[PDB]
RNA sequence: UAAAGUUGCUGCAGUUAAAAAGCUCGUAGUUGGAUCU
RNA sequence: CGCAAGACGGACCAGAGCGAAAGCAUUUGCCAAGAAUGUUUUCAUUAAUCAAGAACGAAAGUCGGAGGUUCGAAGACGAUCAGAUACCGUCGUAGUUCCGACCAUAAACGAUGCCGACCGGCGAUGCGGCGGCGUUAUUCCCAUGACCCGCCGGGCAGCUUCCGGGAAACCAAAGUCUUUGGGUUCCGGGGGGAGUAUGGUUGCAAAGCUGAAACUUAAAGGAAUUGACGGAAGGGCACCACC
């Protein structure tokens, strides 16, 4: 996998873990 | 090269640069040792003796080892001063 | 026999270069090894250090050829070390055999301490590079021995320095490198200026020079 | 070179260089006597001068400052010193 | 480059305390998470009660099963 | 193609330089001459050399070759090369001289000569190539 | 590996050059990094210029000439064969082909 | 030269050198040959000090004759300017010349028919002799050449400083250094002038030999 | 900006002893660059050397014998023991028949042979071989 | 523990192998030109 | 033929210049700044590097207010494809522009900290200064501007390198290193897990900074050498190729 799109998709499951985390 | 009793204990005595004073190595094949044919004071002719300049291969390769024969003569006659 | 093919070579077998040290002093090069089997003879002790198969991708499949490191010298103050690479063993052993007779260079011998006897060590502190290689000699006091790894030990000792001590830094796993760098640091012994050696340098008569009226008389 | 001789250059060699590089570090300014038609006293000017120079016995200007050596007027004598 | 004055000692023993952190051995050994980790807790040996017997089998390059117990 | 292959070519070039002699421009002579003063063990070789031969006898009939030494031309050159002028090329009466020689020549102690004429200096200083 | 001691192009001594866009494709390529050609071209074609000079109103009409500056990309003008690639030694020659 | 008034630069040399142009050098000049030159005309070209062009003449005389055997002093000369000069310089002196290309490996491959072992090198122009100057490194051969201003002095231990471009001037100087070799060694004497003339060792392109005849 | 005066002095005299050059030219001096250059010259290393009157701080022009290997600088100027001396020219000297180290001793600035003669330890200057 | 000059004070490394902060000021820290018998 | 809008500033434009970097190109004016050069001016160690702190910081992105030409994430269609909702085409929304407030990240690169010495050569180029034949322009008495040939200082670069160094590629620095110490800051320690989890801290948000471990693995990786392959180029060849 590419780096960034590796970054982008770690990206994306901390932005879901914040979303389910209050 | 000399023991506490005063014997030579080296194999040999390498030469050393007659511009540099650096010891010339067994394998630097790209010294020279030049003569310099001596000449009559009056006649002009070759008297069987020489000059012996040895040059190493750094100096060379530098490209300074025209200046440094050139230096070695004048400073022993053989090169007219100035 | 041996017919010479240099002047040097002609020299050397009409006897009349005394020494090895006179081609040393007046650093000629050696292009026939019956010069180094005329003077040092039988007292040169060869071994091989390494057999090392390289191999050359093509279309068919992998060229395979020998490299083989040889190591020679007398153990009294003279030490050669030649690479041959060839498509047999043998024959890349007779190779380096002759390369490393032709690459026989002297030591200089030293004293750790006070100077009694034989020098036995190196002069001084001396280091060889050989592609990431370094290996140093220390001077060691007698009896010392050879402090060093098994091939700058046999190079050593071949050279036939008593007693050493010996650093190494980089891949010495590779012999090639390792004995290259043992080498040059043991040839760079001579090369060192040292306060014994500020007398200025007497010179004599070139071989070619002193000896040019027998060359000619052929 | 390999020889050069640094205890003994040439005087050329020496004007060559930098001011700050000699052997012996020099200025390259100096101080000139200017002599204007209009007056007799002495008027000493630096040669870099970076100051309007005025004449005490007239309305002419003796030299206009410049990027280096100030600009004389057409008309004035000036002798260097030293 | 390394700092060279006679009143830098200081510096350099932080500077080597903080970078021995980046040793793998050393912050194995002295961060103790490896310590409690271990199954053994630092001991070298161990006894324990055989729950099963196990066959893994072995990596690829070479095929076998190596009897194991689980205890 | 008829390219000559190295056999044709180095017999060619052997036999004319040692028996430039006999060989002419014919081909029939130089094919009886070929095939006498060599062992051509083909007969088909043996034509091929001699038009070999044929073609380099019509180069050097028009000036010299350089795989071949035949000893005339050799002669001829080495000739060539002792020729000497009646008067010296380097004896000119008047050598023009530029005034900075003129001033070596006098810090050369040789400033008495009457031999030199003295240039006028090109007032231009325009002697290097333009950049681009 | 460093490939080229410019990097492939002729920024020296400052941080940014702008943009232009490849003649091609409309590539966003720094200005000192596309390779540009200035063609100069007669806007008759040789072919044609008998044709059109005896067609002239005016004897003597000298016609004019095109020009254009192209600017290309590393891919299109390599595409193009404008420039091709060369060994590691002639990479250095910074001499125009002599045409 | 030695200062000696024997060895002197004559009223005739100086007049040999300012015909064939020897004393006029390139308009670029080697940091190395600062030295040999006078000065720099208005048109850019470097005057060649003639007081050192014969000094380093006797100098490379008296190298050449130090040589005992005259066979090993090897002359050299890819150019054709300095071939047919080459080629007499051997003949009067006794050197062996290698006139045209020089064969790579002439020194350094003892396996090969045209391999010489000389004692002494000299080379007519050291930019353009640069294969047997660069193997004169591996034997321990010193060298001579004629260097002009723009000369590289690397593997070269006596530059003659004069004019190597023009055929009056090469042909002059290897003319001159046979003359002081003879000289030196005792044949031919200096109290008359030599019997042969400069012009044997001139180059003669086709043209001028067409002319000429 | 330039700090020990000495550690330029002596790079500059071992950067010329590669190069093969006769002569040096160093500056700034100063008083331990000349006392590190007569402990030098008094074991034949250096030779004549001649110190130019600027009248800021002076230059120096040192004529150079092939005989020099290597001249450096230790810094910071540690300060030896006579104890600790032997432990310095191992680390520092290719051998014990050639080579000096320099100290700066309340006896004066002088080689590591004269401090265990005078029996003084100091602080380490440098070296030379 | 040595080997480990793979913790480097002696004594490592930082273009491409792991690595010089995006850049510049800046306090503490560290270091600091000649010159006195 | 005009009119109106925003955007941009072609060619000139360069291995050229300026700026700490990001970056900076239409004219003119104003405002403050700056390097280098010149200096026989002044002060007289006032300096170098820098924890903590601080200013600036491409693009994209966020919140307000204008503007909204062109291009254009998203999206809507149309397309040879086995299959785009990819590449291509027509449109097109946020954005792209400006004014405030945030954000502080880039292959933010020379993948090369800064200050200071020494170590080869050459030809240019930008700026300042100095010297000099001559050629050109303002009434015929001179500077000066444009050329020409040089020297000095700083600068962007073009260099063998057997000075030297490197694993080499290569580098006059990436040299002056086992012959190892000029000063100082930051920083790496096999590959993954992972710049992840967690804590703290900043932010409106997006996210930024600091930043593990359990576990897993014998290699990963750098330079180069030969071959093989390329829907890579150049030049040739074959009716087991084609035409």
């Amino acid at each position: 996998m590419r780096a960034k799109w590796r970054k982008k998709r770690m990206r994306r499951l901390k932005r879901k873990r914040r979303k389910m985390r209050q | 090269m000399q023991n506490d009793a005063g014997e030579f204990v080296d194999l040999y005595v390498p030469r050393k640069c007659s511009a540099s004073n650096r010891i010339i190595g067994a394998k630097d094949h790209a010294s020279i040792q030049m003569n310099v044919a001596e000449v009559d004071k009056v006649t002009g002719r070759f008297n069987g003796q020489f000059k012996t300049y040895a040059i190493c291969g750094a100096i060379r390769r530098m490209g300074e080892s025209d200046d440094s024969i050139l230096r070695l003569a004048k400073a022993d006659g053989i090169v007219s001063k100035n | 026999e041996w017919m010479p093919v240099t002047k040097l070579g002609r020299l050397v077998k009409d006897m009349k270069i005394k020494s090895l040290e006179e081609i040393y002093l007046f650093s000629l090069p050696i292009k026939e090894s019956e010069i180094i089997d005329f003077f040092l003879g039988a007292s040169l002790k060869d071994e091989v250090l390494k057999i090392m198969p390289v191999q050359k991708q093509t279309r068919a499949g992998q060229r395979t050829r020998f490299k083989a490191f040889v190591a020679i010298g007398d153990y009294n103050g003279h030490v050669g070390l030649g690479v041959k690479c060839s498509k047999e063993v043998a024959t890349a052993i007779r190779g380096a055999i002759i390369l490393a007779k032709l690459s026989i260079v002297p030591v200089r011998r030293g004293y750790w301490g006070n100077k009694i006897g034989k020098p036995h060590t190196v002069p001084c502190k001396v280091t060889g590079r050989c592609g990431s290689v370094l290996v140093r000699l220390i001077p060691a006091p007698r009896g010392t021995g050879i402090v060093s790894a098994p091939v700058p030990k046999k190079l050593l000792m071949m050279a036939g320095i008593d007693d050493c001590y010996t650093s190494a830094r980089g891949c010495t796993a590779t012999l090639g490198n390792f004995a290259k760098a043992t080498f040059d640091a043991i040839s760079k012994t001579y090369s060192y200026l040292t306060p014994d050696l500020w007398k200025e340098t007497v010179f004599t008569k070139s071989p070619y020079q002193e000896f040019t009226d027998h060359l000619v008389k052929t | 070179p390999l020889a050069k001789d640094l205890l003994h250059p040439s005087p050329e060699e020496e004007k060559r260089k930098h001011k700050k590089k000699r052997l012996v570090q020099s200025p390259n300014s100096y101080f000139m006597d200017v002599k204007c038609p209009g007056c007799y006293k002495i008027t000493t000017v630096f040669s870099h001068a970076q100051t309007v120079v005025l004449c005490v016995g007239c309305s002419t200007v003796l030299c206009q400052p410049t990027g280096g050596k100030a600009r004389l007027t057409e008309g004035c004598s000036f002798r260097r010193k030293q | 480059g390394k700092c060279r004055g006679l009143r830098t000692a200081r510096k350099l023993r932080s500077h080597r305390r903080d970078q021995k952190w980046h040793d793998k051995q050393y912050k194995k050994a002295h961060l103790g998470t490896a310590l409690k980790a271990n199954p053994f807790g630092g001991a070298s040996h161990a006894k324990g009660i055989v729950l099963e017997k196990v066959g893994v089998e072995a990596k690829q390059p070479n095929s076998a099963i190596r009897k194991c117990v689980r205890v | 193609g008829r390219v000559r292959t190295k056999t044709v070519k180095k017999a060619a070039r052997v036999i004319i330089e040692k028996y430039y002699t006999r060989l002419g421009n014919d081909f029939h002579t130089n094919k009886r001459v070929c095939e006498e003063i060599a062992i051509i063990p083909s007969k088909k070789l043996r034509n091929k050399i001699a038009g070999y031969v044929t073609h380099l006898m019509k180069r050097i009939q028009r000036g010299p070759v350089r795989g071949i030494s035949i000893k005339l031309q050799e002669e001829e050159r080495e000739r060539r090369d002792n020729y000497v002028p009646e008067v010296s090329a380097l004896d000119q009466e008047i050598i023009e001289v530029d005034p900075d020689t003129k001033e070596m020549l006098k810090l050369l102690d040789f400033g008495s000569l009457s031999n030199l004429q003295v240039t006028q200096p090109t007032v231009g200083m325009n002697f290097k190539t333009p950049r681009g | 590996t460093k490939k080229r001691r410019n990097n492939g192009r002729a920024k020296k001594g400052r941080g940014h050059v702008q943009p232009i866009r490849c003649t091609n494709c409309a590539r966003c390529v720094p200005k000192d990094k596309a390779i540009k050609k200035f063609v100069i071209r007669n806007i008759v074609e040789a072919a044609a210029v008998r044709d059109i000079s005896e067609a002239s109103v005016f004897d003597a009409y000298v016609l004019p000439k095109l020009y254009v500056k192209l600017h290309y990309c590393v891919s299109c003008v390599i595409h193009s064969k404008v420039v091709r690639n060369r060994s590691r030694e002639a990479r250095k020659d910074r001499t125009p082909p002599p045409r | 030269s030695g200062a000696l008034d024997v060895l002197q630069m004559k009223e005739e040399d100086v007049l040999k050198f300012l015909a064939a142009g020897t004393h006029l050098g390139g308009t670029n000049l080697d940091f190395q040959m600062e030295q040999y030159i006078y000065k720099r005309k208005s048109d850019g070209i470097y005057i060649i000090n003639l007081k050192r062009t014969w000094e380093k003449l006797l100098l490379a005389a008296r190298a050449i004759v130090a040589i005992e055997n005259p066979a090993d002093v090897s002359v050299i000369s890819s150019r054709n300017t300095g071939q047919r000069a080459v080629l007499k310089f051997a003949a009067a002196t006794g050197a062996t010349p290698i006139a045209g290309r020089f064969t790579p490996g002439t020194f350094t491959n003892q396996i090969q028919a045209a391999f010489r072992e000389p004692r002494l090198l000299v080379v007519t122009d050291p930019r353009a002799d640069h294969q047997p100057l660069t193997e004169a490194s591996y034997v321990n051969l010193p060298t001579i050449a004629l260097c002009n201003t723009d000369s590289p002095l690397r593997y070269v231990d006596i530059a003659i400083p004069c004019n190597n471009k023009g055929a009056h001037s090469v042909g002059l100087m290897w003319w001159m250094l046979a003359r002081e070799v003879l000289r030196m060694r005792g044949t031919i004497s200096r109290e008359h002038p030599w019997e042969v003339m400069p012009d044997l060792y001139f180059y003669r392109d086709p043209e001028e030999i067409e002319k000429e005849e | 900006v330039r700090m020990n005066v000495l550690a330029d002095a002596l790079k500059s005299i071992n950067n010329a002893e590669k190069r093969g050059k006769r002569q040096v030219l160093i500056r700034p001096c100063s008083k331990v660059i000349v006392r590190f250059l007569t402990v030098m010259m008094k074991h034949g290393y250096i030779g004549e050397f001649e110190i130019i009157d600027d009248h800021r701080a002076g230059k120096i022009v040192v004529n150079l014998t092939g005989r020099l290997n290597k001249c450096g600088v230790i810094s910071p100027r540690f300060d030896v023991q006579l104890k600790d001396l032997e432990k310095w020219q191992n680390n520092l000297l290719p051998s014990r028949q050639f080579g000096f180290i320099v100290l700066t001793t309340s006896a004066g600035i002088m080689d590591h042979e004269e401090a265990r003669r005078k029996h003084t330890g100091g602080k380490i200057l440098g070296f030379f071989f």
